[PDB]
């Protein structure tokens, strides 16, 4: 269709700034093709100077032919290799650089709807498939069309009677490789969805052992995945007992041409419009012509899937994200006045689900604010609200009497601040998790925030003191170190608004709060989320959240 | 049962 | 090692079959470059039509029995690697399932996924491919050397002096250049950990502002890349140039030495076309089983895995034997002290002792932790406790058969798994038989289901995917309930039953708590929060510190002015 189109201009776009690379690498595919289809041509007149007299004029020119090709032929394959690798590695950096930047623009709602399997497949394997189209796809291709031409063009000024008996049994060659390509991909497919079937099964019984020890089912998973492994053992079969077959096809059938051919052929030499040189040179270029078919074949029904594994990637890098327009107004003067006015929020992957009701509630700089509510009443959302992470679907957020989409996205999120009810620590060192985000600190900074959080007295239990590596995921320090770290996080950042988001976090808010009131500087907006009233007191007022409306 | 030569770059 | 691998014995006659047709096909396939010899000697000194007959058809029956012994030795032994990769995949499942309870806490999830998915499949798959290959190239490879020394020595010996000489080059060459594409390999593996690692964690970079730094985090792992993959595109075309090059310059060595013979009148111009056909043949013979030889010797390198797994002893005791056919329900502590043995430092549970009855409700209540749900464990029997002893009916539980304590005990957990499957079955989840359609209809009645259950548009066949989606907490108390309540259980232990219920199906526990006919045959111990169950109780203990504090009925405990007067005043 004309979709397929589309996406030809498109990944030509792609590789035009590797236009020297390809010349290079397409003179070397012309140059190595002439090359080998030369070399049988000068075989056969070897053959038949090999009747007469060592003459220099003509042996010696046929045998200087043959070195000069065959050197030719070879020098010139492994530079067109050399040439081409490089474009697909180039070619493979520039998509993936593409697009992890343009899929990290998306609006939050996007990450939530999408499973992290999906995007990791089309970063990490669907990139590499789609690099494969110009210097593997095309270049077989290419290569291919041109040498069968090629070699029916000297078939046809050696014999043309002879030729005209490899056409007729080409059209089975065509399409019996074409069935068995279209059967192989069928099956391959189903094997793909009865070993994920196998595996849902170990899904169950791994994880919830609990619940299967509980009742006594260990023979009953065992049972079905017994019975699981039965459908895929069919399947594994059946697709060796098709390749088994085909095979057996090709080499009848390879036989079947070529005792055509050794017969009619001498029975055409003996009547002399044949000579032994120009037999020999005819019978190497038919044992050529045939595998030269079922590539061009089976090549073609590759690039396919390659487009096919290209259209994924194209789709999720032109999906217009849906944010507010970006603002420019970045005032020095920041007191902090935060006003909410009848705010209504429903979240974009679930709509018409409403989480607040009319929320209007004012900020003041010097205070200390509390929120508290039970468990889901939607306290976190509120957090979510003020960091620009969303749209309110009704109602409007106002900071500093501006709505708080019209502020510089680095600028806002450097004077609002906040701490995330779960905590994350990124594979880092500890110096660059405390100053995540930051262009540049000096390192007195991130040991004064560490000890303002509690986080300097055990910084010097492990060695290096802050440039001590954590591991993946942060699966290395405690919990309660954590959140810690979290905290000295927002501090260093030296912010304006500031929103701490414990809730179930505990025993540590003690903590925090007996050195410094919520860490209440008097120009420094705080807002502390807790699930227990008989917690804060702290906060000058007070505003009790329940199912999206205050009391 | 036959060896494939994976295809030339 | 392979004395461990000598398994796939009990099908040596399948595989001795398969054997002997290889070396058939083998011998029979070898007629073609035999016959083109035999012609182009015909040519040079002519003949009757009847030799030209007579060696065709040699050629044509020998050429088709050929490959016709390939496909029929083929299929054989896809046949026989499909059941014993089957059976041990199979096996190796029942192994996991069968160690104890501990093995599958500390230790991830995913790597007991990894070890049994395409740790067994992928390996099988890889070497039961690459071992035919191994054995019909080997084949073919002795056979065609059987041949060469029956032809002519002379220059059958000169190929064995120059083929280690000519095939150390390329094998050094090519051991470099797969050193740098699995180091590219490696750095592209890495790179999509870093990328994929902020994209899991979207909130959090973007309420940072760092879209910008986790851009050029990226770009530094992919400039890495670069600088390597130019040493590793050269290496391509050097690798190219050396396998093609000592190819080529094999082929011309032998032939000048032929041609020396054959000008000589030593050997016709026959058994020199044979013996360069042959040459081809032997060559490619080598060099397809020099690169399928790592693949074989790697996968067998990590089969010492799977074997590992399936070779350790479970730490659990066996299951018992009795399977006695009436119990009266009674269970009883004394003085047990569990502590958990992936750190036995600290004693979970310690001092133990009640009794149980049928018809009379026990209840244990206690704050946040202190081994509330610890005490569950041990009666259904999924920890042995370390000190102490326990009696049901009479008897030890590891004394009784498995599957028949678990049809006895039944069990609600704090957040009751569901799988996905269809909710007929899963209500009737582990029964040894198929309960009749009564039994479901009833289980749903007795515990308050049915009124959800039943405004589905499916119905009991509905279908539930993973992780519980289609069903809210509530709905999960209520699905759960009815799965302990089929097989009529003699003790039943209910912990958290109503952390989200506040409806109907409330008031049918209490139903079935205290004033169902059915309570005198089981016995039931309760751990909720609610104190509306608890004031009703028969007996109520407290439970602080894994100990027992204190003890008695209901109304024996305010009078004490216990631990019980101090949340109800609160
Ligand atoms: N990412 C999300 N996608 C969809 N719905 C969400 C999401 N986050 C929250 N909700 C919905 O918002 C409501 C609660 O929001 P929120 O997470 O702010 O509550 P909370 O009371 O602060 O949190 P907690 O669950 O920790 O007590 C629920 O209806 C919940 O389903
Ligand atoms: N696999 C484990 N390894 C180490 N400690 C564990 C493990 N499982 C449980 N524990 C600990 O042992 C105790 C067992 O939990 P417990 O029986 O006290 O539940 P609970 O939190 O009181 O229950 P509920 O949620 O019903 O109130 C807890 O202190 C828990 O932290």
């Amino acid at each position: 269709q004309v979709n397929n189109k589309v996406l030809m201009w498109r990944l030509l776009k792609l590789s035009r700034p590797d236009l020297p690379l390809l010349v290079a690498a397409f003179f070397f595919l012309v140059l190595a093709v002439l090359g080998e289809t030369l070399i049988p041509h000068y075989s056969g007149r070897v053959i038949d100077i090999l009747g007469g007299d060592f003459d220099p004029h003509a042996f010696a020119s046929a045998i200087f032919f043959m070195c000069l090709f065959s050197f030719g032929s070879s020098l010139s394959a492994g530079c067109r290799g050399g040439c081409f690798t490089y474009t697909m590695s180039r070619i493979n950096l520039r998509i993936r650089e593409q697009l992890f930047s343009s899929l990290l623009r998306q609006d939050l709602g996007f990450f939530q709807e999408t499973k992290t399997g999906e995007l990791n497949s089309r970063l990490s394997s669907d990139t590499t498939l789609m690099s494969n189209w110009l210097p593997l796809n095309a270049n077989v291709l290419l290569r291919s069309l041109v040498k069968v031409v090629g070699l029916y063009g000297f078939m046809l000024s050696i014999s043309p009677r002879l030729t005209l008996l490899s056409l007729l049994h080409m059209p089975f060659t065509i399409a019996a490789e074409k069935v068995y390509n279209t059967r192989h991909q069928e099956v391959l497919r189903e094997i793909q969805d009865a070993v994920a079937r196998a595996g849902q099964v170990v899904r169950e019984a791994v994880g919830g052992l609990q619940t299967v020890r509980s009742f006594g089912a260990e023979e009953h998973e065992v049972c079905r995945y017994k019975e699981a492994l039965e459908q895929c053992r069919q399947l594994y079969w059946r697709r060796d007992l098709e390749r088994a077959l085909y095979l057996l096809v090709r080499r009848v059938l390879h036989l079947g041409v070529q005792m055509l051919m050794l017969s009619c052929g001498l029975q055409q030499m003996q009547d002399g419009e044949l000579t032994q040189g120009s037999l020999l040179s005819f019978m190497i270029y038919q044992e050529s012509v045939g595998s030269y078919v079922q590539t061009l074949v089976y090549i073609y029904g590759d690039m396919l899937s390659n487009v096919g594994a290209a259209e994924k990637v194209f789709s999720y890098m032109d999906r217009q994200p849906n944010l507010p327009s970006p603002g420019t107004l970045a005032p020095t003067t920041l007191q902090g006045v935060v006003k909410f006015q009848d705010v209504s929020f429903a979240y974009p992957n679930r709509p018409d689900r409403p989480v607040l009701k009319g929320l209007t509630f004012t900020l003041r700089p010097g205070e200390v604010t509390a929120l508290v509510g039970p468990n889901g009443s939607g306290k976190s959302t509120v957090a979510a609200l003020l960091q620009n992470l969303y749209q309110p679907t009704g109602g409007q957020v106002l900071l500093d009497e501006k709505p708080i989409s019209q502020y510089e996205h680095c600028y806002l999120h450097s004077q609002v601040v906040s701490v995330g009810q779960e905590p994350v620590l990124f594979s880092g060192s500890v110096r660059n998790n405390i100053a995540y985000g930051l262009q540049s600190c000096e390192d007195d900074k991130v040991m004064a925030a560490a000890q303002a959080a509690h986080a300097d007295d055990f910084i010097q239990e492990m060695e290096h003191g802050i440039y001590t590596d954590v591991g993946e995921k942060g699966s290395q320090l405690a919990a309660g170190q954590k959140q810690r770290l979290a905290i000295a996080r927002a501090l260093v950042r030296d912010p304006r608004v500031l929103i701490l988001d414990e809730a179930t976090s505990a025993l540590d808010v003690q903590c925090e709060q007996a050195l410094q009131d919520w860490n209440s500087r008097g120009d420094r907006t705080v807002l502390v989320i807790a699930h227990r009233l008989q917690t804060v007191q702290r906060a000058h007022q007070i505003l009790v959240l329940q199912e999206g409306k205050l009391q | 049962r036959r060896y494939q030569k994976s295809t030339e770059l | 090692v392979r004395r461990l691998l000598g398994c796939l014995g009990s099908e040596t006659r399948r595989l001795s079959l398969f054997l002997v047709l290889v070396v058939l096909s083998s011998l029979g396939e070898m007629a073609i470059p035999f016959f083109t010899g035999r012609l182009t000697d015909w040519i040079l000194q002519d003949g009757s039509a009847d030799t030209f007959t007579r060696n065709l058809t040699l050629m044509s029956i020998l050429t088709i029995a050929s490959a016709v012994l390939e496909f029929v030795g083929d299929g054989i032994y896809n046949n026989t690697m499909g059941h014993v990769h089957s059976h041990l995949q199979g096996e190796v499942f029942g192994a996991v399932l069968r160690q104890e309870t501990e093995f599958f806490q500390q230790n991830q999830t995913g790597n007991i996924m990894s070890r049994v998915t395409e740790d067994t499949s992928t390996l099988s798959d890889s070497l039961s491919e690459n071992l035919s290959l191994f054995l019909w190239y080997l084949v073919r490879g002795l056979c065609l050397l059987g041949i060469m020394l029956w032809g002519s020595v002379s220059l059958t010996m000169v190929t064995l002096i120059t083929l280690p000489l000519l095939f150390l080059l390329p094998k050094k060459v090519g051991k470099w250049y797969q050193l740098l594409e699995v180091q590219v390999r490696e750095s592209l593996a890495k790179s999509s950990q870093v990328a994929i690692e902020a994209l899991s964690a979207m909130p959090t970079v973007r309420s940072f502002a760092n879209e910008e730094g986790e851009a050029q985090k990226f770009r530094e792992k992919l400039q890495e890349i670069k600088t390597l993959n130019q040493k590793e595109a050269v290496a391509y075309a050097v690798n190219s140039w050396t396998t093609s090059i000592s190819g080529m310059l094999l082929k011309v060595g032998i032939l000048y030495i032929g041609g020396q013979l054959v000008t000589s009148g030593a050997v016709s111009s026959g058994n020199l076309v044979t013996f360069v056909l042959y040459q081809m043949q032997f060559t490619q013979a080598v060099e397809v089983l020099l690169s399928i030889y790592p693949r074989v010797q790697k996968a067998v390198g990590s089969s010492e895995k799977i074997f590992e797994y399936l070779d350790r002893t479970p730490r659990c005791p066996p299951s018992g034997l009795l399977t006695p056919l009436h119990l009266e329900g009674l269970v009883q502590f004394q003085d047990v002290s569990f502590a958990y043995p992936n750190r036995p430092d600290v004693l979970v549970l310690q001092g133990l002792t009640f009794t149980l009855r049928p018809g009379e409700v026990t209840a244990l209540v206690g704050p946040n932790g202190s081994g509330k749900s610890t005490v569950a464990a041990l009666l259904q029997n999924l920890y042995q406790p370390t000190g102490g002893q326990l009696l049901l009916d009479g008897k030890p539980l590891p004394q009784y058969e498995h599957r028949y304590l678990h049809r006895q005990v039944a069990a609600v957990g704090q957040e009751p798994q569901v799988f996905g499957r269809s909710l007929q079955e899963n209500i009737a989840y582990g029964l040894t038989q198929k309960p009749t359609m009564e039994e479901i209809t009833a289980a749903a009645v007795k515990s308050g289901a049915h009124s959800f259950i039943s405004g589905l548009p499916q119905g009991y066949d509905t279908e539930v995917d993973e992780a519980g989606s289609q069903l809210s907490g509530g709905q999960r108390q209520a699905v759960a309930l009815a799965r302990a309540l089929i097989r009529k259980p003699c003790v039943l232990i209910l912990d958290d039953a109503t952390s989200a219920l506040d409806a109907n199906s409330q008031l049918q526990v209490e139903q079935l708590l205290y004033e169902s006919p059915e309570r005198y045959s089981r016995s039931v111990l309760l751990i909720t929060q609610h104190l509306s169950l608890v004031e009703q109780a028969d007996h109520i203990l407290f439970l602080e510190g894994g100990a027992i504090r204190e003890g008695g009925t209901h109304q024996q405990l305010m009078e004490k002015k216990g631990c019980y007067w101090a949340m109800v005043q609160a």
